RNA sequence: GUCUCCGUAGUGUAGCGGUUAUCACGUUCGCCUAACACGCGAAAGGUCCUCGGUUCGAAACCGGGCGGAAACACCA
RNA sequence: CGUCGCUACUACCGAUUGGAUGGUUUAGUGAGGCCCUCGGAUCGGCCCCGCCGGGGUGCCCUGGCGGAGCGCUG
RNA sequence: AAUGAGUCCACUUUAAAUCCUUUAACGAGGAUCCAUUGGAGGGCAAGUCUGGUGCCAGCAGCCGCGGUAAUUCCAGCUCCAA
RNA sequence: GGUGACCACGGGUGACGGGGAAUCAGGGUUCGAUUCCGGAGAGGGAGCCUGAGAAACGGCUACCACAUCCAAGGAAGGCAGCA
RNA sequence: UACCUGGUUGAUCCUGCCAGUAGCAUAUGCUUGUCUCAAAGAUUAAGCCAUGCAUGUCUAAGUACGCACGGCCGGUACAGUGAAACUGCGAAUGGCUCAUUAAAUCAGUUAUGGUUCCUUUGGUCGCUCGCCACUUGGAUAACUGUGGUAAUUCUAGA
């Protein structure tokens, strides 16, 4: 056998990210029937009933009693071709961070949307976060996504085909500017709520056919929503490359110490072999690896793994950083790096001086413009005009950067998803970086 | 949990349990441990209800009467053979064992016979 | 849902009840209860699941000068549960809560109310037994 | 991770959607002294933590992120 | 040299029948084990003995059902 | 001219390894294959050297140094003890 | 009746005791948790079965303080052993 | 290696302390080419522990009708290899720590003519007048089969 990749869900809020992936989870064997059965009589105990299938990875107190999705999940569930660990985007503007950092860890994203009346159009506006997560996994390094269309037992009359259609019409018609083939990301009508079109074929809605995708490596159409998250494409795994692991997350765990948990992005983690992180610059040995209640003697690119290094402490070791081998050439303290920031929406001129914040993989600094060099249009890096006093909206440009908080980062030509990085101000987003220079210390 | 004889109750009770008494065997030697067994009354709250029939009824039940498996082994202590076979004094005691047969497949056919004490 | 129906209330403003948590405390002393209109003269009283405000008057020191809500979940006055059963319980208890309704304890000493857990959820996670 | 409060010359910090000011300083400073000590005079000194939104324009009206100061949770 | 005035530090007295944390105990309540005095849910031997049986010759060497002696007992 | 510190054949060793001792073959002229830690007023060995700061920064276990020509602060050179 | 200025009794010990270590004219002054001997203990007390030998805890029972699982009816604990 | 030096004064003798000096023994800072020995969670917390291991064991000489293997020499109780289990023994040694403990533990010395003692070794085992002895009785394991609980090194019935 089986290969590991990582799937982020996204969409608008109220939507039912946490209650459709939980549900899910429990097709796909994720926990036993009576246990599944307490976490409902704990739902009608307080109130939220049909927050019931959201308590899966809405483990947290502050979300059991706010009903609002605060923290990325992690939950395993074996489908038909091949395991597949899933991220829990929050979908809220306070949390964007926290939906970057989910999204960064992950190889294929999908785009569920509300069909109810209301929620969908709220979820198309400049208040939105349709257009803002889509936008950064587009930025972050997301090349295949789906598009997953829910509540067709809420919207009136339940189960329609026009409205379907006009959804179909109206995501093609903005992810085109976005970035994303509707022929090649497949669209599924869904609920999860009442479980229909995800495991087997839908009785209520029989107007849908089925999905078809048209890709160059591979052509797919099915019914069920394992049917298009087991064709998603298996990515280019660079593991020749020198190991790199944007970190998640850090636990304490009793009798086992701080392991970290973290994606393997390239190389070959295993146990016996010392580490080290680029923002604390400390060495560590790795004493074993696992992944998912599950013990490996090799992690594969691409694998949420929890792995125990030894003697350090939770509080040295904290969310974001990079680590590596440390025989090979390590990540290294970035005084400064040249990126290419492209400028989307962004109403004020940008000069050298503006501090937007700069989310390079997993972690979120705000770093300060220093100079601009030379203005660049739209693609291909062809060069237009040296110098600009400012820049604004629709326009790319090569720019030197000095964070303020120290931060390490990596170029697009070294380690692919390390390259991709996103920058936001004004509580939107400004500018689309890539980073193709770096200086170290 | 295992109904104990002499319990006089319906419902659990929690008991010093030593050795050779029921629903325990000690570890180690002279152990003692407190285990929760279940009364001897018989009530509605039990899942299986072992029952021994004493008589034999009016018509054979299918499948419990019928098919009478034997005993697998026979006796070993001598006295015990002279006991089954009506053995008066040394008649021909060695040839009085029951002889079991088995084989397989693969094993040419045999007897067995066991080592007789006393 | 389901209101809670009404029971015999037997703890009136100055009753001193026990503390049955592990914030510390060791009694309640009832200053007021929530939800109380009133009276001419008729002292406030609760039963148990009622919200109430008490000071508690001996336990760890920095508790014993504030107002707390508390809501009561033993009483030793009997009341009828609308099913013919007339209960009562061998001491006053009550634990030490916010508006939301969540203990500032973490473990409940003892039996509680039915009607305290259902109206209670939270009291009724940390709940050693329902009576 | 949730929640509550605080942050404004270098400090003491009033504060008003139409004006970040004063004052005790701290310092510098002509001013004397060999040097002090002591007295005489002027000052400088603020992104209102920081960044945004509302607004004709807001430190302050609203909201985020940071630092502190209390909790409350947080067990592959 | 000492009071007085200002700035810091250290202890001291001090209402608050102050507070917190340890130790040792009075009394009360008292799980549990051990010992004794009972207790007998059950499991066994003898008198089996309604008898078919029986051999030195109803007078049984006993090979089984069966009641049960409705007792003696371990 | 001679050696190693290192690469490294085999042996040896060892439960099996490792290391050391043997032993092939490479391995030195800034033999750059680079010895450091504290000091130079006294006690207490070593500078009345040069340049900076100017009762400030600082040094100083202790006497004390420093307010514009610092044997004591910071640096450079040279010496001191291990 | 017994013990006490030949220091009883009580308190503190950052007290396990000793063989021993440090310093080294002689005399001493400090240190001994630590590989040997003896003692105590197994989270805190307590009560026990087996066995020649235990108040044993890599044995049992109860309370206490913590603490693992749960289908909430229950079940299982003791690294001052090597890691 | 039986040792001193600077500091109260205008200067001098003292008393006196402060500072200097040297060793080990913890921590720490800088540095580090080789090799031989070698301490190492005691000091605050005898605080809390996930996970793995740390106590098991069979000779010819206790009990083998497990096919789980096997020589049969073929008319035979048991050739033999041996699982599992019953039985016996060990598990009270070792290892770890120093909390409690001030005639207490402990050290040197003495006594048990005031006691016990598995095992090893050596004695004693025809010393007794008293219808199976050519060997008596019953049950239980292991084993077949039927299950309960979510469980456990839990167990029931036959
Ligand atoms: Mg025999
Ligand atoms: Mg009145
Ligand atoms: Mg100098
Ligand atoms: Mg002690
Ligand atoms: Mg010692
Ligand atoms: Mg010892
Ligand atoms: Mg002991
Ligand atoms: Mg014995
Ligand atoms: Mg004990
Ligand atoms: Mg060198």
């Amino acid at each position: 056998e089986k290969t590991h990749i990582n799937i982020v869900v996204i969409g608008h809020v109220d939507s039912g990210k946490s209650t459709t992936t939980g549900h899910l989870i429990y097709k796909c064997g994720g926990i036993d029937k009576r246990t599944i059965e307490k976490f409902e009589k704990e739902a009608a105990e307080m109130g939220k009933g049909s927050f019931k299938y959201a308590w899966v990875l809405d483990k947290l107190k502050a979300e059991r009693e706010r009903g609002i999705t605060i923290d990325i999940s992690l939950w395993k569930f074996e489908t038909s071709k091949y395991y597949v660990t899933i991220i829990d985007a929050p979908g809220h503007r306070d949390f964007i961070k926290n939906m970057i950092t989910g999204t960064s860890q992950a190889d294929c994203a999908v785009l569920i949307v509300a069909a109810g009346v209301g929620e969908f159009e709220a979820g198309i506006s400049k208040n939105g976060q349709t257009r803002e997560h889509a936008l950064l996994a587009y930025t972050l390094g997301v090349k295949q996504l789906i598009v997953g269309v829910n509540k067709m037992d809420s919207t009136e009359p339940p189960y329609s085909q026009k409205r379907y259609e006009e959804i179909v019409k109206e995501v093609s018609t903005y992810i085109k500017k976005i970035g994303y083939n509707p022929d090649t990301v497949a669209f599924v009508p869904i609920s999860g709520w009442n479980g229909d079109n995800m495991l087997e074929p839908s009785a209520n809605m029989p107007w849908f056919k089925g999905w078809k995708v048209t890709r160059k490596d591979g052509n797919a159409s099915g019914t069920t929503l394992l049917e298009a998250l087991d064709c998603i494409l298996p990515p280019t795994r660079p593991t020749d490359k020198p190991l790199r692991l944007p970190l998640q997350d850090v636990y304490k765990i009793g009798g086992i110490g701080t392991v970290p948990v973290g994606r393997v992005e390239t190389g070959v983690l295993k146990p016996g072999m010392v580490v080290t992180f680029a923002p604390v610059n400390v060495t560590t040995e790795v004493k074993s690896v696992e992944m998912h209640h599950e013990a490996l003697s090799e992690a594969l690119p691409g694998d949420n793994v929890g792995f125990n290094v030894k003697n350090v402490s939770v509080k040295d070791v904290r969310r974001g950083n990079v680590a590596g081998d440390s025989k090979n050439d390590p990540p290294m303290e970035a005084a400064g790096f040249t990126a290419q920031v492209i400028i989307l929406n962004h109403p004020g001129q940008i000069s050298a001086g503006y501090a937007p914040v700069l989310d390079c993989h997993t972690a979120h600094i705000a770093c300060k413009f220093a100079e601009l060099k030379e203005k660049i249009d739209r693609r291909s890096g062809k060069k237009l005009e040296d110098g600009p006093k400012f820049l604004k909206s629709g326009d790319a440009a090569i720019v030197d950067m000095v964070p303020g908080k120290p931060m390490c980062v990596e170029s697009f030509s070294d380690y692919p998803p390390l390259g991709r990085f996103a920058v936001r101000d004004m509580r939107q987003t400004v500018a689309v970086g890539v980073i193709k220079a770096v200086d170290k210390k | 949990f295992p109904m104990k004889q002499g319990v006089l109750t319906h419902g659990r009770v929690r008991l010093l349990l030593s050795k050779g008494h029921s629903c325990y065997r000690p570890r180690r030697t002279g152990e003692r441990k407190r285990k929760s067994v279940r009364g001897c009354i018989v009530d509605a709250n039990l899942s299986v209800l072992n029952l021994v029939i004493v008589k034999k009824g009016e018509k054979d039940i299918p499948g419990l009467t019928d098919t009478t498996v034997p005993r697998r082994l026979g006796p070993k202590r001598a006295s015990r053979i002279r006991k089954l076979f009506n053995l008066s004094k040394e008649d021909d005691v060695r040839q009085y064992v029951v002889r079991k047969p088995l084989n397989k497949e693969g094993k040419k056919p045999r007897t067995k016979a066991p080592k007789i004490q006393r | 849902s389901g209101a809670k129906f009404r029971i015999s209330l037997g703890l009136p403003v100055g009753a001193v009840i026990n503390c049955a948590d592990n914030t510390g405390a060791k009694n309640l002393y009832i200053i007021s209860v929530k939800g109380i209109k009133g009276r001419l003269n008729r002292l406030p009283a609760a039963g148990v699941g009622d919200m109430v405000m008490a000071t508690v008057k001996k336990g760890k020191p920095e508790l014993r000068k504030k107002v707390h809500p508390a809501v009561v979940i033993r009483q030793r006055k009997s009341y009828r549960r609308k099913d013919g059963v007339f209960l009562y319980f061998e001491d006053n208890a009550g634990v030490i809560v916010n508006n939301k309704g969540e203990m500032k304890g973490s473990a409940i000493t003892g039996p509680v109310a039915k009607e305290c857990a259902d109206l209670w959820p939270r009291i009724a996670s940390n709940a050693g037994s329902i009576a």
